[PDB]
């Protein structure tokens, strides 16, 4: 519940409006190189399917996680800016990123 | 409602 970035962003988004969420990733490129990234390095996911795909370089992230001390109604998260090669999973058609995988 | 495609947008991406 507001003051840093993810307090903001989790609640503006509707991740906090009305549960708190652990943990949450926000990536800070072009909406169209993160949707690239759907034909770059393919993967097996977590769960063994192969509709995961991995970007070629690190991308700007912002990881938000729940504080041990968080709890509804006033979530409270830990910012932490990083540069990643993120891994998602793509479907449809267009064939675009509908789950986050990992970042590495 | 919210495709999957929008979801993701909305809860991991900001340009």
């Amino acid at each position: 519940s507001s003051s840093n970035y993810c307090n903001q962003m989790m609640k503006s988004r509707n991740l906090t409006k009305d549960r708190c969420k652990p943990v949450n990733t926000f990536v800070h490129e072009s909406l169209a190189d993160v949707q690239a990234v759907c034909s770059q390095k393919n993967v097996a996911c977590k769960n063994g399917q192969t509709n995961c795909y991995q970007s070629y370089s690190t991308m700007s992230i912002t990881d938000c996680r729940e504080t041990g001390s968080s709890k509804y109604p006033n979530c409270a998260y830990k910012t932490t800016q990083a540069n990643k090669h993120i891994i998602v999973a793509c479907e449809g058609n267009p064939y675009v990123p509908v789950h986050f995988d990992a970042s590495v | 409602k919210e495709t999957a495609a929008a979801k993701f947008e909305r809860q991991h991406f900001d340009s």
